[PDB]
């Protein structure tokens, strides 16, 4: 039931400044007020992050979301390389009482979007492998970390309540690790799904690179402050 | 002390001469609660099997199987198994699993295996030279075989080559013997591959419908998701026992802790890499990790020409674990540890063989 | 065929460094004990070739 639409999604393709943001726990480890110095993937500091206002975009090592979300419109996720049924894709939905996860060979359409009056924008959905149903994800600033290491998929969350009108505030926020699918797949492209009712919306998004990280743990093992060892000599 | 001087006589003085551990009495092995169990109750519980032409496919990935009921199931006829031995298999295991079942002859029960050749094995299921798996078999005659004939079983008879491994065959294409065209009508030379099965209720043992479904497991570079629960066990605490909490192994003694875990973490460690706590998988809540006591021991002597008995110090033990000197004489108890063989006095003279904390032996007794 | 040749099938354990056993006794391969007599899960240890 999916169609192109009549008008483009021109969305501006702006950019701006990432500052403190994008730092995740990096393991289950508990440290009490102590300083350790770890190498991993993670967003540089005062980087620059690019702000939609749905193209294919590339997937690199990881992906970095943001979203200046109001009323919750954004709603899911589609991850594959040739996007067809000739190869595994992978599609992450939130609906309002749970989020479901599928693994299916399924035939998208050239301009998915999600409809209200489930899921009909796919056209064929065969040789299903993996499912998974879950609590649901989400002037509130969601935050998101996706990596694919060694046939995992790691899934990283974080919800803000903030009152900044229009650019990331600065601040320091840890991401909580939140699923892990032992799922074999070699992502390179992904996809934002909108419930767009027939009748224009601003996020963030940015990559990861491989650096070392200086975190700070307090006594009940929050991470409050991070140094970043490779932005100027001071920080080295 | 002369054995580690090499020598028959010790002159006055202290020596160390070897170490001392407080031994493990007993292990421990905590996991989670175990859920998710494989479906396995609809495979071999299930009311009907589809043709052997036509066996039924199933996948089994990411949950938990128990084969050990399966294996001590008494109302199994044949279970076989070519890959691993049956009994170990509920430890090892790979990334997925593949069941396909069907309803065969009596005597043809023993077609369905590696470097074997029939009707069966050559037009409705081959199994490779290599598979590794197993295979279960049983009788059905009370409920597949039908007093008027359970001629709904088809099974195929006709192909021109075999069939691959794991390769299903449900052509319906007229088979051709001879050089004979046949515009799709069964002639002379023209007949179908596909025939009726015969089972009645009363037709003797290798004639009877038997149930039959074999299990084959893969080992594809994806992580290994199924295979049988590991049993835990209770837990103790003021014990040094040694532990392998989730998979994590180590020997120390186990106490309650008032440390906070933030809810996704699983243990800590506090610097050095060295771990503290953990948290047990079932009960949730945090444990604390101490290593039992250890120290080397020493022992005092006046020297081998002027007497013959010694006193013993364990160095930075506390006087409450010292296990033939287990009781001996009068046991003290010192700032450097723990000393037996020799009684306090009040008085203060020079000091003549250190010990420290301020305190020294002399031989008088010691 | 020759079938005067047999090798264990099964065994307990491990067999040590030049060891040597000979003994043809029922295997209790399942829970069940099979008593000295054969049954389901028991088998004779020796194949022949
Ligand atoms: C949100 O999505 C969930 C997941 O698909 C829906 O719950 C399932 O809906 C299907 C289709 O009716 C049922 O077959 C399942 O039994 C449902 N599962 C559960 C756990 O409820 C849910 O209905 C959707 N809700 C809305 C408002 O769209
Ligand atoms: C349909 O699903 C099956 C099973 O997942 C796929 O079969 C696998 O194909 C890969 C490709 O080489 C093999 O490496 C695996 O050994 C196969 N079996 C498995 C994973 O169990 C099949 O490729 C899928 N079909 C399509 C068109 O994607
Ligand atoms: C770290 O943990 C401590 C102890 O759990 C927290 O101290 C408590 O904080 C709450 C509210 O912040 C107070 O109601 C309690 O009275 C505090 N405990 C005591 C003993 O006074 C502390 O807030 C946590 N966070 C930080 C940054 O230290
Ligand atoms: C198929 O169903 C039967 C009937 O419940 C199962 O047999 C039971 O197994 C349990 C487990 O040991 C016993 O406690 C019962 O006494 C058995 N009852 C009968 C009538 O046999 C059997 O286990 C099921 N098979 C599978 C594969 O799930
Ligand atoms: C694992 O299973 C055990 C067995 O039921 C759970 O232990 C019980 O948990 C309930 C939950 O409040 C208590 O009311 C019972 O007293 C517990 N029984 C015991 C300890 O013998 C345990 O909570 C489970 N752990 C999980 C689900 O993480
Ligand atoms: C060796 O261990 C014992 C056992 O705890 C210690 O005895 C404690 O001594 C303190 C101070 O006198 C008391 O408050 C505790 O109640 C004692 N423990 C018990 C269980 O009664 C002893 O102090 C330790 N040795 C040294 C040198 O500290
Ligand atoms: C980000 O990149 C754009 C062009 O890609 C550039 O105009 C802008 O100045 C950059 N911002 C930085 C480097 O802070
Ligand atoms: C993804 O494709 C590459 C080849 O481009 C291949 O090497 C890799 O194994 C594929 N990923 C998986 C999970 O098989
Ligand atoms: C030391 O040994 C000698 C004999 O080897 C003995 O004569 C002497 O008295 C000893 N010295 C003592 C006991 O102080
Ligand atoms: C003298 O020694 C005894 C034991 O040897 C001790 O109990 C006492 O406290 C000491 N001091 C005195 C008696 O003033």
């Amino acid at each position: 039931q999916c169609v192109n639409l009549r008008t483009r999604t021109q969305l501006p393709p702006a950019y701006t400044n990432s500052f403190t943001r994008g730092v995740y726990y990096p393991d289950k480890v508990f440290r009490s007020s102590v300083l350790h110095s770890t190498q991993d993937l993670f967003l540089p500091f005062f980087s620059n992050v690019t702000w939609f206002h749905n193209p294919v975009l590339p997937f690199n090592d990881g992906v970095y979301f943001a979203s200046t979300e109001k009323s919750n419109i954004i709603r899911g996720w589609i991850f594959g390389t040739t996007l067809d049924s000739k190869t595994q894709s992978l599609l992450i939905v939130n609906n309002a009482t749970n989020v479901v996860i599928k693994v299916c060979e399924f035939q998208f359409c050239n301009d998915p979007f999600l409809d209200v009056y489930e899921s009909g924008v796919y056209s064929s959905a065969n040789n299903c492998t993996f499912e998974y149903v879950s609590q649901p994800f989400l002037k509130n600033l969601r935050e998101f970390v996706f990596k694919n290491i060694d046939g995992y998929f790691k899934i990283y969350s974080k919800h803000t309540p903030i009152n900044l009108v229009r650019d990331l505030p600065q601040g320091f926020s840890a991401l909580e690790p939140l699923v892990d699918l032992p799922i074999g797949i070699n992502i390179t492209r992904f996809q934002t799904l909108l419930a767009l009712h027939r009748s224009a919306a601003a996020y963030y998004v940015g990559y990861l690179q491989p650096r070392t990280f200086l975190l700070k743990y307090n006594e009940n093992g929050t991470i409050t402050d991070a140094v970043d060892c490779a932005l100027d000599p001071l920080s080295e | 002390t002369k054995c580690t001087l090499k020598s028959f006589t010790v002159e006055k003085g202290i020596y160390q001469t070897s170490n001392f551990r407080v031994q493990p009495t007993e292990s421990i092995v905590r996991f989670p609660n175990i859920t998710n169990l494989c479906p396995f109750g609809e495979v071999f519980n299930a009311t009907r099997f589809a043709s052997v032409y036509a066996w039924n496919r199933k996948r089994i990935s990411n949950c938990v199987a128990d084969y050990s009921v399966l294996y001590n199931s008494a109302s199994f006829s044949t279970f076989k198994c070519y890959g691993v031995s049956p009994t170990k298999l509920n430890d090892l295991c790979f990334t997925n699993v593949y069941a396909d079942s069907f309803v065969i002859r009596g005597d043809e029960v023993r077609q369905i295996a590696p470097g074997q050749t029939g009707k069966i094995a050559d037009y409705n299921y081959k199994l490779p030279d290599d598979f590794t798996g197993c295979v279960i078999a049983w009788n059905s005659n009370n409920l597949d075989s039908k007093v008027g004939g359970n001629y709904n079983y088809r099974y195929r008879l006709f192909r021109k080559s075999n069939l691959k491994p794991f390769e299903r065959d449900i052509s319906t294409e007229i088979y051709q013997a001879g050089s004979k065209p046949c515009n799709g009508v069964e002639g002379f030379n023209c007949y179908f591959p596909l025939q009726s099965y015969g089972f009645q209720p009363t037709n003797g043992v290798g004639y009877q419908p038997y149930r039959v479904v074999v299990l084959s497991f893969e080992l594809l570079h994806a992580p290994a998701t199924v295979c049988g629960p590991k049993k835990s066990t209770n837990l103790v605490k003021n014990k040094c026992v040694n532990f392998n909490f989730n998979g994590l192994t180590g020997t120390g003694v186990l106490t309650e802790s008032n440390k906070k875990f933030l809810p996704f973490q699983q243990f800590g460690r506090d610097i050095a890499d060295t771990t503290d706590a953990v948290r047990d998988p079932q009960t949730l809540e945090i444990l604390d990790i101490t290593p039992c006591s250890f120290g080397g021991v020493s022992v005092i002597t006046p020297g081998t020409n002027t007497s013959n008995q010694v006193a013993v110090l364990y160095q930075g033990v506390n006087c409450t674990e010292v296990p033939v000197y287990s009781t001996g004489s009068n046991v003290f108890q010192t700032r450097a540890g723990c000393l037996i063989g020799a009684e306090h006095v009040n008085n203060s003279y020079e000091c003549d063989i250190p010990i420290g904390a301020g305190i020294c032996a002399s031989y008088q007794s010691i």
